[PDB]
């Protein structure tokens, strides 16, 4: 499941596994 | 008073003036089979007050060397009035129970019995390879089994109380419905258990659902040892129902 | 907001443990620390009742202690061997009577409950040992033969056609095979223990062998005879999914002896058979 | 087709992964679920039930029910010690209890522990006992005075046969290792005579005490692992 | 491209998987479907049709139509037994019936069975017979009295030549194994003389009875498997 | 709510079996248990009519007994052998006249109906046996030659160009090849049985061979001659999809002898040719 | 507009550096260039305060200098060797006490902070050296044994069943194995340094060995003994994800000696032990 | 299934890639984060602090 | 192309190839 | 087919096969 | 990029590459 | 994340990695 966002240039920011440790590098700031 | 109890089942009433509450196994009170969980399509027979009443088993003597006693249900009630007849004339049976263990001594006696009701107590044999407990050993009837007495036949089950006759440690039996009869506090234990099984009804002859195990964890001591201190068990079926009637099964 | 439900799943904060509240000195005739173990109930006293506690905000969660988590990890349940020694026709196939009783690790966990109902995920790990130097092109066939179906007696038995049984063909060099199985019992739950027989005579069988017939797993090297001999060992792993368990019980204290039975061995000095370590005396930590 | 990039890890078999896979028995409909009493949903339900501690597990006792009882009796010296054990949930006298066995399938633990004691003498036997918990950073107490400076309960035996001592979670870190590892060694539980064991004439001059253990509302275990309280040294056969 | 993680199982061939695959004949348009009488959509439609039980399949009868008939005649002793078979759908005298053959392609069965009997004597031959079903947990009945204590139908032969006895589903578990496996062995069907076989003078002193079997509305089969009622021991050639 | 339709598909509860209702003692002159089998109709009596039943809520489903499920599993229909012994040019290619009659397991299931219409899913399992130690780089070509198209007579025949026929090229070490085929008959359904001839003389052919011509499957090892000899066995599996079947029939009772014919062998003691087991007598269970 | 947030992520312009503004000649008694280093604060003077600057629009960004970026790259942390020399049973398995102290490159970066909290991504690179000519079919098992779990002592120890531990099975020829691990400490952050002991006596251990117990990594060649010997070297790579770091410190100036300790070696001419290069004199650039 | 085209680079291991991967300890819940003084978020914070120059680093 | 349906629990029932013979097992009833 | 949900952070909770036994680990509580 | 169409049975007719020569067989008529 | 556009012939113009250097050939003009 992931966070679709709109403006139109959607940013489907998917997280494929059910654990937080599984996602890639963190956003900064 | 929180230390008195009157239990009425059918035409029997049992009392105790020194109880330690009552335990309702797994928190479920016995109830009849519902049509959503049922599977055998014929209409069940429900003897009601003629089978759901207290049946008192043979008494046992507790002495300073006793190692324990065990009974298996419904087997222990096989020669008991209408309930016993019903379990042999029918293929299937289903029932809950009120188990009341009685043992009184005096205020100058000490001792402790751990009274436990175990679902599916599959006994073990010790140092005998893959040979399992034989049918007649696990079907002692109302006389039960006195731990530490039997003449070593091959299919004789384990008699190690500290390993629960099944390869697990005694101190952990408390995870099953249980009570203690600590002579200084109470003189009876009362456990009410529902029907527990993975099928809604079952053969009363080939399958024993519960096992009543009584182990003296603290030795009986007093300064008047000649006075015999017996242990008596009274069991009352609850919501007994049978199905699949036919001729009477004759065993062994 | 189920989405909120999803966020809790991702962080593993579905089941939270309660906080410790602040308590104070007390002087009363309600004594929570006192009770009667004879009742068969555990005393319900908490730390706030015995000591004076501060307020602490618990963050711990119990997700990992769920029955789904405890039984939801693949463990080995069998190691199948097809060792080509001197006769390809006789050694290139075998069979196994399915059960979860041969490997102590997973057997013990499941046996902490009396009944358990679950779906299964089976993963297979095949490894081909080149005994003479080459493995060639190894293709394996694992066939599930439910009770009653014909069991193959030769590497070319007609039963390998698998007209109705489920077979998984694996080719060396491809990912490990895996498939799911639904809850298979004829009852509502699997019996981890069974105090019953299949008859009422001195020769009737006792135990789970009466109720847990799962069929046979027949397997063979599909490839025909090769010059170089190989030894193929296939390890089967099982994991429970969508689990429910009933009536917890004491963990196995002694080693297992055989499948479907609680039988055990006892030596002359029993303290070696259990994990209990002898204490020097009551006061030696 | 859709251009894809196969990532590291593809094709491997992690025993703890969580994927979906095709079903070997399509169209199959499982047996309807009936109600069975006693359902467990979380192992915490088992950690909250008391089980006996084989506290008197000396070599001559292992293999007997007496490994579960501590003997009390009229003392001739004051403030004598009755027993002493480590408080660590998976440490030795308590490793084989139910909570100790479950804790042995996890790497970390946290929360408060509840120790209960039931006196089994006659109804005419009296006794006052001091049960103490000594937080870490010090050796086990050598006297009742040293012990009572820590957390403690003075138990007076009477109509209610059982008492409970709560070992509060007092730690530097939020969790501790379940296995015997110094840094996260939780302290000790010791028991001493507060007064004496008095009995009238013609009454047994000794009596037993049973010890139980379970976890409080804040008890919690973490990081599943295999246990070292059970093993397999040969094939389990048919 | 899109990062992907190849999961275990990828690349394997499971005979019961349910995937899609490219079509070898693109653009091809299949012949229009015409209406054909007799369409079957579920095998249950075949289990609900009566077929004869080779009940008299003794060795001297196999290979003859007489393996399908049971002979009745004037008896000199009362309450004699006529036949006895196991009720298990895939057990022996009934394994080769249509419902038995279909049941042999599945591992589990449930539901009630319907046994029918058609009398084939003359229109002047009379007879009353007791057909009984003995639930499990007991041996097969040894007398008419023992048998009639179970489920039964007293059949009076007359203008309507056929009678039906329903073997209700009476089981512990919701299903049973189709293959001969004790635990899930369903009982027996026995037939006895209720009165006698009476005929007037100049009439055949013996008559046959045909036996049929099919499934009731609650009959159901589960878990597909290969059959052991047919085999191949060599190549089937052109 | 088709979505509701989808949920039923996932749980396999599309076709439910009816409940057993409660019945009571009766005394009437309507006797359901009585009937006449002569009519050719099955008596429609249910358990509630003969015994006194309780109310039971049936949960069983018939999804798995559907014709789609019964015929929808891959079974072996052929085992192709390319065995390189002493002449690569002659042994590296072969051909097979397509049919579903050579393997008893699936042939018997299909033959429980008179006509059947379905699409096919073909999966191939090739295995290369290294007879001399190496397999090199094996590439196979399986070509479908519909009736009439030219059949290759050498490993380099121009027909292997496959200008219009469908060919599947498989390379050793890649997943098993698989493809679908639409319903191929010139009629509306496939004939499982055919009581007809292709002429009206004593030499006309009888049976399904008259109607079930499916063409030929030609295959070859694409790789040219290698030093080491290999034996490639390709097993073909078939599964029916989107199935319809008409006029059910009795299952095959004796072994099959040949393709496209119901011919059988009978020995001197016939009870050995059928699955019927001799009973000791009418009263011996 | 988070989407705006996404665009900045793609171009790596999340953290911008400030512009240089135009400044002018000044004559005042506010002297920014003057200060007192004794205060422990850095003088906050900028170029506009000392010289006359022009206006320049800074485009530089600091994204790459983030702690996430600095510690977020896979570095080798261990090289495991399974060298089959003369006894398969003894040499086909091994174990390693997990830590991030054995490889100087990544150890030094992490040690630039006192505490750090992060999730880990582990990637393994196995390589099989054919010492005798063939590798056969190599299948490896890497098992994580948390502190307390049983450690295998033979290649067939029951602990390899992995009933509860996490194991990764890798098959030669498939992508490199990789998995993630959550922050594992019993504290809120990992200690990169620890000025403490595990006791209060002269024999108590000092340092991070007291706090950083991570367990053991047990691995084995799953394949059984093959004729040809192989040497399998598995290199483990670690990368920190979702990182936080506290209290920065001076970088390691001398070589590391041992794990979990700041101990170092010093030779007779110390300038060879540090990266400082001897200057000829104060005025020789 | 969905037709896919495996692109160059597939299967490789780039030490600086940024992918996701399955978690070896499912259901595990990390220790709650407490406040610790001195957090660093960007190395620029360290470049802005004065440190001494070993300017007189002659051999003696 | 495929038949998206809504209630929210969408059932994207995809058919990846352009021939009817290519799809999987049929729906029952 | 799967259960799309919205708040915007959609949780496309997909089930790729047509059998319930095929899905991954169950939700807790 | 591709031509989604609705009636609900969407026909996501995808073209994965940026050249017309890359797509599959043409529609007829 | 990517730029969905509509007219209906959507052009899902996806960029699979988080760096600008990762995308394919540039648009012209
Ligand atoms: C109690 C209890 C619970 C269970 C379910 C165990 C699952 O067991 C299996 C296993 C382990 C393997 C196969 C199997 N292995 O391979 C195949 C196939 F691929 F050939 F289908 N089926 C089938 C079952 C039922 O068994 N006893
Ligand atoms: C009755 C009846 C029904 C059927 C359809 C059988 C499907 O038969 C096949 C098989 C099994 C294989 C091929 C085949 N094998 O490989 C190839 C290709 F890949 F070369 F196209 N086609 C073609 C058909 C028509 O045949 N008889
Ligand atoms: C300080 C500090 C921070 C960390 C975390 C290091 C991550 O360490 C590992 C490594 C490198 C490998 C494994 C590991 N390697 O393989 C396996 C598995 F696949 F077997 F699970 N686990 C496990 C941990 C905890 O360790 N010390």
């Amino acid at each position: 499941g992931a966070q679709v966002s709109r403006q139109s240039i959607n940013y489907f920011n998917i997280n494929y596994f059910k654990d937080a440790a599984s996602s890639g590098a963190s956003r900064l700031d | 008073s929180d230390r008195i109890i009157q239990i009425t089942r059918g035409d029997s009433t049992i009392t105790s003036q020194d109880v330690a509450n009552a335990v309702v196994g797994y928190g479920v009170w016995p109830h009849y089979l519902t049509p959503q969980d049922a599977t055998a399509i014929d209409k069940p027979t429900q003897p009601d007050t003629s089978s759901n009443r207290f049946y008192t088993l043979d008494s046992k003597m507790w002495n300073s060397t006793s190692k324990g006693w065990w009974w298996k249900l419904p087997d222990a009630l096989k020669d008991m009035g209408i309930f016993g007849e019903n379990m042999f004339y029918h293929f299937l049976g289903r029932s809950g129970y009120t188990v009341h263990v009685q043992c009184n001594a005096s205020k100058f006696h000490q001792g402790t019995l751990l009274v436990v009701m175990i679902p599916e107590h599959q006994l073990a044999t010790v140092n005998k390879g893959n040979v399992n407990a034989g049918y007649k050993y696990t079907h002692p009837g109302e006389a039960g089994r006195e731990v530490g007495t039997q003449v070593e036949n091959e299919k004789q089950p384990s008699d190690d109380n500290w390993l629960n006759f099944d390869g697990t440690l005694l101190g952990n039996l408390l995870i099953f419905p249980h009570q203690f009869i600590n002579l200084r506090s109470n003189n009876s234990a009362t456990l009410i258990v529902p029907y527990v099984n993975a099928v809604p009804m079952d053969s009363m002859v080939r399958h024993n659902n519960w096992s009543l195990v009584i182990i003296p964890v603290c030795q009986l001591q007093s300064n008047n040892i000649s006075n015999i201190v017996p242990i008596t068990v009274s069991i009352s079926p609850m919501c007994a129902e049978f199905s699949g009637a036919r001729a009477k099964t004759v065993v062994q | 907001n189920p989405v909120e439900r999803y966020v809790d799943e991702v962080l593993n904060e579905v089941l939270v443990v309660p906080n410790i509240n602040q308590s104070h000195p007390t002087t009363s005739n309600a004594a929570p620390v006192l009770d009667a173990a004879e009742t068969g109930h555990t005393n319900k006293i908490q730390p706030e009742d015995t000591i004076e506690t501060r307020y602490v905000q618990s963050s711990q969660t119990l997700d990992e202690m769920s029955v789904e988590s405890f039984l939801g990890r693949s463990g080995c349940i069998h190691e199948s061997v097809l060792d080509i020694v001197d006769n390809y026709n006789d050694q290139s196939f075998t069979k196994w009577n399915i059960n979860l009783q041969e490997m102590a690790q997973i057997r013990r966990k499941f046996e902490m409950f009396t009944y358990a109902r679950f779906d299964s995920e089976i993963t297979m790990v095949p490894s081909v040992a080149a005994k003479d130097g080459h493995i060639g092109h190894i293709v394996m066939q694992y066939m599930y033969v439910p009770p009653g179906a014909p069991i193959p007696t030769t590497r070319d038995d007609y039963a390998w056609q698998s007209g109705t049984n489920a077979s998984v063909f694996w080719q060396h060099g491809q990912p490990f095979p895996r498939f799911s199985l639904p809850f298979l019992s004829i009852a509502s739950a699997y019996y981890m223990f069974y105090d019953g027989y299949d008859g009422d005579t001195y020769k009737s069988r006792y135990g789970t062998v009466v109720t847990n017939d799962m069929g046979t797993l027949c397997s063979r090297i599909v490839t025909s005879e090769q010059l170089h001999k190989v030894k193929v060992v296939t390890r089967i792993y099982h994991k429970a999914k969508h689990t429910k368990a009933w009536c917890p019980r004491p963990p196995r204290a002694v080693q297992y002896s055989h499948t479907h039975t609680t039988n055990y061995k006892l030596s002359s000095e029993v303290h070696n058979d259990v994990a209990i370590r002898p204490r020097t005396n009551l006061t030696t930590v | 087709g859709l251009p894809v990039y196969v990532t590291p890890g593809s094709g491997q078999f992690m025993t703890t992964d969580d994927m979906q896979s095709p079903c070997a028995l399509p169209w199959y409909h499982p047996t309807k679920e009936i109600f069975i009493p006693g359902e467990v949903k979380n192992l915490i339900e088992m950690c909250q039930v008391d089980t006996l501690i084989p506290i008197n597990s000396t070599q001559s006792n292992i293999g007997n029910v007496s490994m579960y009882t501590v003997t009390l009796s009229p003392q001739t010296k004051l403030a004598e010690e009755i027993f002493a054990i480590k408080v660590d949930i998976a440490s030795h006298p308590l490793a084989t209890t139910l909570i100790g066995e479950i804790a042995s399938y996890f790497t970390h633990w946290t929360g408060s522990l509840r120790f209960s004691f039931m006196f089994c003498g006659t109804a005419n036997t009296t006794l006052k006992v001091l049960l103490a918990y000594t937080p870490p950073g010090i050796g086990k107490p050598r006297s009742r005075k040293e012990a009572m400076l820590g957390t403690h309960v003075v138990w007076d035996v009477g109509l209610q046969s059982t008492v409970s001592l709560v070992v509060p979670w007092i730690s530097a870190s939020q969790y501790r290792f379940t296995t015997p590892d110094t840094y996260s060694s939780a302290g000790y539980i010791t028991c001493w005579y507060q007064t004496n064991f008095v009995v009238p004439p013609n009454t047994p001059n000794t009596a037993e005490m049973l010890c139980f253990v379970s976890g409080c509302k804040d008890f919690c275990l973490r990081m599943a692992r295999d246990t070292d309280l059970h093993k397999q040294t040969g094939p389990i056969t048919q």
